[PDB]
């Protein structure tokens, strides 16, 4: 199936920056990428569906975006509350294929 | 809503196993309810799938064959029965729910379920 | 098998003609579809009817638009067709027919034929 | 001719929980659903006794045999407002509903 | 010597519902096991003849049809709905198996994909192994209508529109029903 | 589009490729059938199935229907072949039997 | 595709009633007038065919009111005599087809007459 492929390994900068995260592809799943929202000890989180729709109760700090093949998720206002690791997903094909894990640490 | 695993156990390998994952606080025939495994020091890796019917199902390649998905919409639960489990089979395994129409162009995982931790030795 | 037709072979305009193509050798309440195949003289073959054998139910032409009609009399083991309000198009040479196997899509098994001409 | 009337006259629902509206007739079978959002035209939802139109969602539900229907809203979000009818269809005097008017809370 | 069910399990492109395929397999020696030591389907039964060891014991016909996934229900003797009502009755004495994988890598395109139909109104219940490709007007109770469409009556046909990402019930399913008939004449297709 | 198509007519010696082609609703879903019409006779079953010949038939008579397109060889033609030839697919759009347009054979 | 409306605005208590509906073929469709008073429900008044082929009207309107419709003009019209009045009017239909139910209906006009 497709291969989804985060970039880059880890992120880490000041609380209050805008932090970008990735999920390349390798065939084309045209624009249908979720993010998902994993802390460290408890289940993942939905965070937006359709790499722009924001899902529900979540905050508007973060956004996506993407096109095709290459895909980004914005970190936009870095809250001290999401220092956790991201799983991006795609349905276009059966089997399901998640992501690797991009891990965010505060500084 | 409230998604609520159990069968936790420790398995020698090529024994039998069953989980259950009672379902709550939503209407439970509308949805397709599924599950998703995590192995400890690694990413989350897609096991499963099973209709709002229990009509119909689909499995991923590594898994196919030796589990079975089911499901009793009278008692709003979703199951794993497994069979010849190997040693890379430990892990926590996950029921999702996957929220959407059954019939859309939008499929996402709304809840989570906590996870039970199943291992292999 | 057998199958024979009957009916008169001229007509005024805007009437109904009838032909009863009679079978033997098979019953027709069955799970075989029974046929009607016209035919003008110049240009060549079109399908027009079609008949379920056992329950009975109809499917025709949708060219034709709601002209057609056929009726399977089971006591004598014949079926019809009523085309009405005909015109000087609908004058052709018409073939019942029956299907090769059960629900298949052609026939062998046809008839003689009539040729219904239209004044 | 053949009557109907709604159950509710009007309905209060609380934005989340569900809803119900019913209908009982006089007397595959056309029963129909509609949707006057306020200062415009009907809206098709439900076509025959359990069917649903083109651009509905789908959360709405057609349900119920015989002669009592139910149009079952499912997850009331704050936008499904307005009237819903019922147009008996199975003989010559097309006939609507009495309207039932939804009220937010 | 052999069946024709590289054309029948392999074909580009299946027909719908309510106009199902049917061919007639004859003058065979046919390895049933073929595609049950395959095992690539997601729905195998044989009905009647005991599975897998039918590859021993007149002729046999060969349906080919794309439904949904969760319609697969229907594909089997005594059932009711929208599949096994209006558009392919299974008889009560049936005798052989339904094949049904599912194509989605196949049968469905981004956007829609319209051309796979099926019968949603019918007057009556079909008898079994019968087709009904009519597409005339509905009407539900009382109004003739003469060829149109609106209130009181609807176009037969409706289309599946088969989404690439529906879910797993709402996926096309290509179900070939393979009938075993045996009749009072000399045999034309055995097993080896 | 949505019509059988023949060539208006094939001749030959004793020692002929008569071919109906067929659009993307007509045929690669559904099977061709030849027909043979002596003339002022009625038509009789040749090929059904899109090769298999009824009970009573020539050799020479053969159906090859692969793709969008069937054809009937008659090679090595005899002098009692002189009829019409027919095929007859199953249309979907407007949804009804096609016949073809027609052809015939002159020795 | 959308339908729209037009009629008179103002009439006499004594008056008729009529109003047009432009418009796909008049030959395709079923088609069908109902009306809404203010603080009522809405009243089926009459249904034409497509093919002119015959006309059902609603029995207690059914006294002085005509529907006629035209083949080329694209037209569809209504006719009530000697005006339950002081209404909203709307010309409407039911689609069908392979792709659902589209159910076209027109924007409304509003006829003041008395009582
Ligand atoms: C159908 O195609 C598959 C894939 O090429 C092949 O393995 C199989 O033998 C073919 N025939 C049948 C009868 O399944």
């Amino acid at each position: 199936d497709i291969q989804m492929s985060q970039s880059p390994s880890s992120l880490s900068a000041s609380v209050g920056d805008r932090v970008t995260i990735t999920c390349r592809a390798s065939q084309g799943i045209t624009s249908f990428l979720n993010w998902y929202q994993k802390k460290p000890g408890k289940a993942p989180t939905l965070l937006i569906y359709s790499s722009n729709r924001l899902a529900s109760a979540v905050p508007s700090r973060f956004s996506g975006s993407g096109s095709g093949t290459e895909f980004t998720l914005t970190i936009s206002s870095l809250q001290p509350e999401d220092f956790a690791t991201y799983y991006c997903q795609q349905y276009i094909s059966f089997p399901l294929t998640f992501g690797g894990g991009t891990k965010v640490e505060l500084k | 809503v409230q998604l609520v695993e159990s069968g936790g156990d420790l398995v020698k390998p090529g024994g039998s196993l069953r989980l259950s994952c009672v379902a709550s606080g939503f209407t439970f025939s509308r949805h397709e309810m599924h599950w998703v495994r995590q192995a400890p020091g690694e990413g989350l890796e897609w096991l499963s799938v099973i209709s709002e019917t229990g009509g119909t199902t689909y499995y991923a390649d590594s898994v196919k064959g030796r589990f079975t998905i089911s499901r009793d919409n009278a008692k709003n639960s979703v199951f794993l029965q497994m069979n010849s489990l190997r040693a890379e089979d430990t892990a926590v395994y996950f029921c999702v729910r996957d929220g959407g129409d059954p019939a859309g162009t939008v499929r996402f995982f709304d809840y989570w379920g906590q996870g039970v931790l199943v291992t292999v030795s | 098998v057998q199958l024979q037709e009957s009916g008169p072979g001229l007509v005024k305009p805007s009437e109904t003609l009838s032909l009863t193509c009679a079978v033997s050798g098979g019953s027709i309440s069955s799970g075989y579809g029974w046929n009607w195949i016209r035919q003008p003289p110049g240009k060549g073959l079109e399908w027009v009817g079609y008949i379920y054998g056992s329950s009975g139910s109809t499917n025709y032409n949708p060219s034709l638009k709601n002209r057609v009609t056929i009726s399977k009399d089971a006591s004598k083991n014949q079926f019809s067709l009523k085309v009405r309000s005909v015109t000087a198009t609908d004058t052709a040479i018409y073939y019942c027919a029956r299907d090769t196997y059960p629900s298949a899509w052609s026939w062998g098994y046809w008839g003689q034929g009539v040729l219904v001409t239209v004044s | 001719d053949i009557v109907m009337t709604q159950i509710p006259l009007s309905l209060p629902v609380t934005p989340g929980e569900p809803a119900s509206i019913s209908c009982r007739s006089s007397q595959h079978t056309s029963l129909d659903w509609y949707l006057q959002k306020p200062g415009q035209s009907p809206q098709l939802l439900i076509y025959m006794v359990s069917n649903r139109a083109s651009g509905v969602p789908d959360r709405f539900s057609g349900s119920g045999s015989g002669t009592d229907f139910t149009l079952k809203i499912s997850r009331v979000e704050a936008e499904d407002v307005g009237v819903y009818y019922c147009m008996q269809s199975v003989d010559f005097p097309y006939s609507f509903g009495q309207g039932t008017k939804v009220e937010i809370k | 010597n052999l069946c024709p069910f590289g054309e029948v399990f392999n074909a580009t492109r299946f027909a719908s519902v309510y106009a199902w395929n049917r061919k007639r397999i004859s003058n065979c020696v046919a390895d049933y096991s073929v595609l049950y030591n395959s095992a690539s389907f997601s729905t195998f039964k044989c009905y009647g003849v005991s599975p897998t060891k039918l590859n021993d014991l007149t002729n046999v016909y060969a349906d080919s049809f794309v439904i949904r996934g969760d319609e697969v229900r229907q594909i089997a003797p005594g059932q009711t709905g929208k599949i096994a009502d209006y558009n392919y009755k299974l008889p009560d004495d049936f005798t052989g198996c339904v094949i049904a994988w599912n194509s989605n890598n196949l049968d469905s395109k981004v956007g829609g994909n319209y051309n796979y139909l099926y019968r949603l109104f019918r007057k009556s219940n079909l008898k079994p192994f019968e087709r009904d490709i009519s597409t005339e007007i509905y009407q539900a109770g009382s109004t003739p209508c003469n060829g149109v469409e609106g209130f009181n009556c609807y176009f037969p046909l409706q289309s599946y529109g088969f989404q690439p990402t529906n879910g797993v019930g709402y996926q096309p399913y290509r179900v070939v029903v393979l009938s075993f008939e045996l009749l009072h004449a000399p045999a034309t297709v055995c097993g080896p | 589009q949505s019509v059988l198509t023949q060539p208006p007519s094939v001749s030959g010696a004793p020692g002929v490729t008569i071919s109906c082609t067929g659009s993307s609703s007509n045929i690669e879903v559904y099977d061709v059938h030849w027909y043979q019409q002596l003339p002022g006779t009625a038509p009789k079953l040749l090929i059904y199935d899109n090769n298999q010949r009824p009970s009573g038939i020539s050799d020479r008579f053969s159906g090859s229907k692969s793709g969008t397109s069937a054809s009937l060889a008659i090679t090595g033609l005899q002098t009692e072949d002189e009829a019409d030839y027919y095929c007859q697919s199953y249309d979907t759009s407007l949804n009804a039997y096609i016949f073809g347009a027609g052809t015939r054979l002159t020795v | 595709v959308q339908l729209q409306e037009s009629g008179p605005g103002l009439v006499k208590p004594s008056e008729t009633l009529s109003l047009t509906c432009a418009v796909v073929s008049i030959s395709s469709f079923l088609w069908n007038w109902i009306r809404q008073p203010p603080g009522k429900g809405l009243e089926w008044i009459g249904e034409i065919n497509g093919n002119s082929g015959s006309t059902y009207y609603n029995p207690s309107l059914k006294s002085r009111v005509t529907i006629s419709k035209d083949a080329s003009k694209s037209q569809f019209s209504l006719i009530l005599g000697s005006v339950a009045d002081t209404a909203v009017y709307y010309c409407a239909t039911r689609d069908s087809g392979p792709r659902g139910v589209d159910d076209y209906w027109g924007q409304g006009v509003l006829v003041t007459v008395s009582s």
